[PDB]
RNA sequence: UACGGUGCUGAAGCAACAAAUGCCCUGCUUCCAGGAAAAGCCUCUAAGCAUCAGGUAACAUCAAAUCGUACCCCAAACCG
RNA sequence: GCUCGCCGGAAGACCAAGGGUUCCUGUCCAACGUUAAUCGGGGCAGGGUGAGUCGACCCCUAAGGCGAGGCCGAAAGGCGUAGUCGAUGGGAAACAGGUUAAUAUUCCUGUACUUGGUGUUACUGCGAAGGGGGGACGGAGAAGGCUAUGUUGGCCGGGCG
RNA sequence: AGGACCGAACCGACUAAUGUUGAAAAAUUAGCGGAUGACUUGUGGCUGGGGGUGAAAGGCCAAUCAAACCGGGAGAUAGCU
RNA sequence: UAAGGUGAUAUGAACCGUUAUAACCGGCGAUUUCCGAAUGGGGAAACCCAGUGUGUUUCGACACACUAUCAUUAACUGAAUCCAUAGGUUAAUGAGGCGAACCGGGGGAACUGAAACAUCUAAGUACCCCGAGGAAAAGAAAUCAACCGAGAUUCCCCCAGUAGCGGCGAGCGAACGGGGAGCAGCCCAGAGCCUGAAUCAGUGUGUGUGUUAGUGGAAGCGUCUGGAAAGGCGCGCGAUACAGGGUGACAGCCCCGUACACAAAAAUGCACAUGCUGUGAGCUCGAUGAGUAGGGCGGGACACGUGGUAUCCUGUCUGAAUAUGGGGGGACCAUCCUCCAAGGCUAAAUACUCCUGACUGACCGAUAGUGAACCAGUACCGUGAGGGAAAGGCGAAAAGAAC
């Protein structure tokens, strides 16, 4: 699913239109991508995807904050 | 079961009957198929009668 | 002669048959439908 | 409630008879009774008596509703009206035409 | 234990046809019924015990289908299982 | 003996040659386009364990459960 | 029953499947049978089907499926590891005399035989899921051997006009 | 030896006849075309609808196809009969 | 409840019960096959087979339970790896599957109307995937409103077919505010002071008010007609009661009933005391909501077709303030006014049904009513999803034609 891991962001319905009469369906994307981050507290490394400025958040609410929104659904890493 | 009813001759042939309990049912239900006098109410003989006590008396649990 | 069906008894139980459509989402959704008609059979592979 | 029972006589007000009395020989369900002597009809049929009987066969009363039969109140030769307990004694038909009650 | 005494769950009923009262009278041979399960790991080794007789030899047949009764719907006789049960006089090695 | 079946008795029972599609045989031979695997079995060791279990020799011994079995059959018992 | 005639690699015959009492006995003729019908591959009630060895199961596996953990896919669904199933393939023991209206490599009667367990004495390292060996598997071609079989002879039983 | 010739099994249809309320929504006869091969066949599996499969015909996909079969939308729609 | 009873087709036969376990009914229980989500493991559903542990030898493993997977609460073991941890083992609990309709998230038409047809409409409907509750949703003002005021949400009636929007066409169509049904509020952003304090549950009990196996309940006869009456005739009778079930002709008085009368072992709807134990008060000072708002690019949702398009939402870039600060007030600026987003929870007016119960039936009577009155989603048909019948009524009594 290309829906965000760390915040539960999903891909959105919409339209695509022009100066023409005839349109059509579109649906929006996530960015998310692959970073390898360190586990401190564990001494260890682990790869998630994240989208851009997702991290920008991460690097000012330390990792605890996701390994929090991958327990609330039961997720391992 | 009441306490006037309750482990009376029952306990006490738990074991030393064991060799009698199917046999003498057995006996009967051989008899009780073979239509002799015309007598149907054997049939209320040889079962409706003989685990009416040992199925009062269960309460060890397991084996 | 003949028209289009084998005797096979196995290929009229593989398939369409209750373990076959058990294992299917719309096997089981069948198996609704033929209790909401209330027939006497669940299923006719034999 | 049981309100005629085997042993009191019963009067019969059906056009069956017209006049002959009897009682109950056997209670059923479903509110039938059967009543003595009532309904002794011959049917047409064999006795077949194979030199082991003497012989012939038998007639035997048939089951009528139970609302039919009504009790006799032999002391002017019509039905009478049953009712139930009382004051004393147990589960008793109270007889709505009787002073005295059990 | 090994063995025990509940083991005598064995034999269900006697059975009356020509078969046996032609093809098995210069024998000592009975015909039984038998439960679904027939006992066959335990009922050579209790009948010995059981009927006052000692046994030669036991076998168990299934008798199967009709499923007629009548000309509307369907009326089934149901699988039943039949034993023949030979018993012994002597040594025969 | 109700012969209502159910036994008793009993002859010859061998040579000649030829002969399969079957048996030797998935043989052998031959060419090519080069042609299932695993387990039983034989055997080597790993494990584990010990006057146990196993093995070698002699001898006793408990079981063979689980399913099917009638009748049809190139056929008015299958299929149309 | 006798005779005549037809087929004879089939119009003979052995057997799985798959169907479903059709096999046995009786009485029911109402329905059935591209005709009577007294008959039954008809209706109906009852009878008959026995396994250490058969073919199957266990063991092993192809094509392929199923598939924890793991993964892709809004989703339905699909992929795939550890494993696990599976035949049209590979693996332990079976043959046939007796016969009843109808049963039988199953019972009866003989003979053959394999796998798993229990245990003693004497001496004593046994053993896999692993390793090896084998299992083992292209299609034709060409001699030889052999046997139920073929066809006479002899023998026993009968025939001799 | 044989993508040779004969030819039964098997496979397949050049002609004439029969059959299409016929025994039968493909079967029959008489002469046959092939017949160790790009063969044919028993058995199972894998592939599905705007997709499969096809020495590839709007052929084949269970009598069905310029989108099959079943159900739902559905009592489609019809300046017309 | 009941002298009856061993169910129907059912005859026949053997037995049972009436004080001492009758059958039957209502409540409270006991045991609870195999397959199925099916789950120790497997498979061609009702078949075949493991591991582990406790008891036991009578010394062939007999007896009896537990054991998919993930998540949660947590141990045992543990590789690379040192401690650790992947992997593996186990226990405890939860999830799974099925169900009528409504509901929340994902996916989502065509025909139809526009008298063509492509925007619009049909319609977020039909249908498919997933989840969940008694409802879902919504919620305790970043609400509006308009300088005057109201004061969580929702559903019904109005506002208004107006103001709006619109191939300006067909259509779509409000707000503000008014009339009702219906009105509970709380928790986190920590933790000191104070305490177990409305309220809910689990487990146990009692009372009241309903539901219930149940129990009593009036009178019509005589006679004629007829095979048979309740008709007719004669003389009546009960009237709180003449509702109608019917029963063997036109029954208030034959029975079943009606009007009315009666009662609670125990179970159970509801409301409430209360025992235990868990849960929840009172009070105060701090913390104090950020990739969040705002602004662009692309769009959605708004009656509203993007226009001047605010609001609400946002895939994506940019991007703060942090309370003389932030939001909206229909682009936007200025002032003024009023709320304070970026965490969560919730009473019932409403939506809805397979089912359960009552209440009403100027609905039907066998080519009527559903496919259905005749052991009919049964026969019957199809490879299967799926399609699916034909067929009523002798009597009071089988007395169903003996001899």
């Amino acid at each position: 699913s290309r829906v965000c891991q760390v915040t539960g962001k999903r891909p959105v319905t919409g339209n695509n239109r022009s100066h023409a009469l005839n349109a059509t369906k579109r649906r929006f994307l996530p960015n998310l991508h692959s970073h390898r981050f360190w586990v401190e507290s564990e001494k260890r490394f682990v790869t998630l995807r994240v989208s851009a400025k997702g991290m920008r958040v991460i690097d000012k609410k330390g990792i605890d904050t996701v390994l929090a929104e991958l327990r609330a659904r039961g997720e391992k890493y | 079961m009441k306490a006037k009813e309750l482990r009376e001759k029952s306990v006490e042939e738990l074991n030393t009957e064991l060799l009698n309990l199917l046999r003498e049912q057995f006996n009967l239900r051989m008899q009780a198929a073979s239509g002799q006098l015309q007598q149907s109410h054997l049939l209320k003989q040889v079962r409706r009668d003989v685990a009416r006590v040992k199925t009062l008396l269960n309460e060890k649990a397991g084996a | 002669m003949k028209r289009t069906f084998q005797p096979s008894v196995l290929k009229r139980n593989r398939s369409h048959g209750f373990r076959a459509r058990m294992a299917t989402k719309n096997g089981r959704q069948v198996l609704a439908r033929r209790r909401a008609k209330g027939r006497a059979r669940l299923t006719v592979s034999k | 409630a049981a309100k005629i029972r085997r042993d009191d006589e019963v009067i019969v007000l059906t056009g069956k008879d017209k006049g002959k009395r009897g009682k109950v020989k056997n209670v059923l369900s479903s509110g039938k009774v059967i009543v003595e002597g009532i309904n002794l009809v011959k049917k047409h049929q064999k006795p077949v008596p194979a030199l082991n009987q003497p012989g012939g066969i038998v007639e035997k009363e048939a089951a009528i509703q139970v609302s039919n039969v009504a009790i006799f109140n032999a002391a002017t030769g019509k039905a009478d009206r049953v009712g139930f307990r009382f004051e004393d004694g147990k589960k008793v038909r109270f007889f709505k035409s009787n002073s005295e009650t059990i | 234990m090994i063995r025990e005494e509940r083991l005598l769950k064995v034999l269900r009923a006697p059975h009356v046809s020509e078969k046996a009262s032609t093809a098995m009278e210069k024998s000592n041979t009975i015909v039984l019924k038998v439960a679904k399960d027939a006992t066959k790991a335990e009922i050579k080794a209790a009948v010995q015990k059981l009927f006052e007789v000692e046994v030669e030899v036991v076998n168990t047949l299934v008798v199967k289908g009709k499923v007629k009764r009548h000309g509307q719907r369907i009326g089934r006789r149901s699988d039943w299982k039949k034993a023949y049960v030979t018993l012994k006089e002597g040594q025969n090695l």
